[PDB]
């Protein structure tokens, strides 16, 4: 996250931290809770085994409020197009359910088939990077604005305003950054994007997933 | 047994992830070796393979060293640099095609 603040702890109980194996080394990605069975994610996070930390603040102390569950299934949007970043989306089953409590619970997913206006104020929040510099231990939290399809249209050459959403003022030094992947766009406490991908320097505007696109899947995947 | 962090921009566009490569802590290895590596995310991460690297206008990734210097290498070039690299050496890598 750039130019955000530490998140109070445990007021995102939906966060979710991924530990992912690939082939040649491991990553790391957010995600968020949306039922007590499964993560949502970006599909770019995919990877052979996935270790999935809920209930965290700071990652790397072992705080008694996290709950640590593996993958059982990493399920990728089957037109995921790895080239362009397109249908940038995936459901993690856990392998077992998670047990809900205060610092630990679902967030609320979109009503159907909405849109987002530009100038609306949504929140993400993360574990990545706070700059080339430096990362972060603990959850960090910006607040975005929703742009006109036109400042990524120009800027990103595969950006489709039907399945995602532009997001971030240019002028503002506030943006997700790397590890924030898969985390959660949210407006008014409902998760509307996935944080997707932006330019290597992590200057705004970035794009998202736009999740209300792709509500019929994650339903039916989920049951 | 040492991560070495590297991203990847193609086409302007670089996936927000948090991604390393694994590394023999203190090895020599060859800039064959290492462009190997490079090839393999590239592949693994965004489907970009020889063909597409030949055809594209630019591609290079940058050895970023832990003493503040950085190393520019074409990956449309052959020629390796006559030269091993030591694997605690690297920062990071940013690959860019």
């Amino acid at each position: 996250i750039i130019g955000g603040r530490e998140s109070r702890p445990h007021s995102r109980p939906y966060m979710a931290y991924l530990q992912i194996q690939s082939p040649a080394g491991q990553s790391r990605c957010g995600g968020f809770l949306v039922r007590e069975d499964f993560v949502l994610t970006a599909a770019h996070c995919w990877g052979s085994n996935i270790n999935v930390t809920l209930g965290a603040h700071n990652i790397q102390r072992r705080e008694n409020t996290q709950q640590h569950i593996t993958a059982r299934r990493a399920i990728r949007h089957p037109q995921y197009n790895q080239r362009t970043i397109q249908n940038d989306i995936m459901l993690l089953q856990l392998s077992r359910r998670v047990r809900r409590n205060r610092n630990v619970n679902p967030v609320a997913l979109p009503r159907a088939q909405e849109g987002l206006r530009p100038g609306t104020l949504c929140t993400v929040a993360g574990w990545g990077r706070v700059s080339m510099r430096r990362g972060t231990d603990t959850l960090r939290e910006v607040q975005l604005r929703v742009q006109r399809d036109r400042q990524c249209l120009r800027i990103f050459g595969s950006y489709d305003p039907r399945r995602q959403i532009c997001v971030g003022d240019r002028r503002e030094r506030k943006a997700a950054f790397k590890g924030d992947s898969g985390g959660p766009l949210l407006c008014n406490n409902v998760a509307h994007g996935i944080v997707s991908y932006g330019k290597s320097s992590g200057v705004p505007p970035e794009v998202f997933t736009r999740v209300s696109s792709f509500l019929p899947w994650i339903r039916t995947t989920m049951r | 047994t040492v991560q070495v962090p590297y991203t990847i921009t193609v086409n302007g566009t670089s996936q927000n992830i948090l991604s390393n490569l694994t590394f023999n802590k203190n090895q020599n290895i060859s800039y064959k070796d290492l462009e190997g590596k490079v090839k393999s995310v590239l592949e693994s991460n965004r489907g970009i393979t020889d063909v597409d690297l030949r055809l594209s206008k630019q591609a290079k990734y940058t050895v970023n060293f832990k003493n503040g210097t950085k190393k520019v290498i074409d990956l449309k070039s052959g020629i390796y640099t006559a030269n091993l690299i030591n694997s605690s050496d690297i920062k990071s890598i940013n690959i860019n095609v």
